[PDB]
């Protein structure tokens, strides 16, 4: 029994990646959200991951296998080296502390604008030492939450 | 919704892709 907030969390995602809202992600969009990141996928490596998944043979990704995708690549957990990939990309200016500003600038560029108050409410519910800042080991620890 | 370990996972699932 799927949740609607579940369901919720799947298009919001989707939708990261599908930036012209057409019901299929292809590999400009892909590699847009890769390029967000830091990496440099060639056109021939994001068509061999749309490939992985497209069960219908269209060349592009539509939503059930999207789902499928996440399945598969987002299998449990965060290693180490990889938690601390994610926290680079957020911590902008590698001073080992992500402020309020710093995670709103990434989010925003990721492409998922919220409220000011809403990406307080990430620093502050992640702050646990209490400088209003999230460093690594607070990073860490907020991904084991509810 | 906890948006923030959201994008944590996707921005892990763009690592795993790019192998
Ligand atoms: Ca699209
Ligand atoms: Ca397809
Ligand atoms: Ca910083
Ligand atoms: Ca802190």
């Amino acid at each position: 029994q799927l949740t609607e907030e579940q369901i919720a969390e799947f298009k919001e995602a989707f939708s990261l990646f599908d930036k012209d809202g057409d019901g299929t992600i292809t590999t400009k969009e892909l590699g847009t959200v890769m390029r967000s990141l830091g990496q440099n996928p060639t056109e021939a490596e994001l068509q061999d991951m749309i490939n992985e998944v497209d069960a219908d043979g269209n060349g592009t990704i539509d939503f059930p296998e999207f789902l499928t995708m996440m399945a598969r690549k987002m299998k449990d957990t965060d290693s180490e080296e990889e938690i601390r990939e994610a926290f680079r990309v957020f911590d902008k200016d590698g001073n080992g502390y992500i402020s309020a500003a710093e995670l709103r600038h990434v989010m925003t560029n990721l492409g998922e604008k919220l409220t000011d108050e809403e990406v307080d409410e990430m620093i502050r519910e992640a702050d646990i030492d209490g400088d209003g800042q999230v460093n690594y080991e607070e990073f860490v620890q907020m991904m084991t939450a509810k | 919704r906890k948006k923030w370990k959201q994008s944590v996972r996707l921005i892990s699932l763009c690592q795993r892709l790019s192998r």
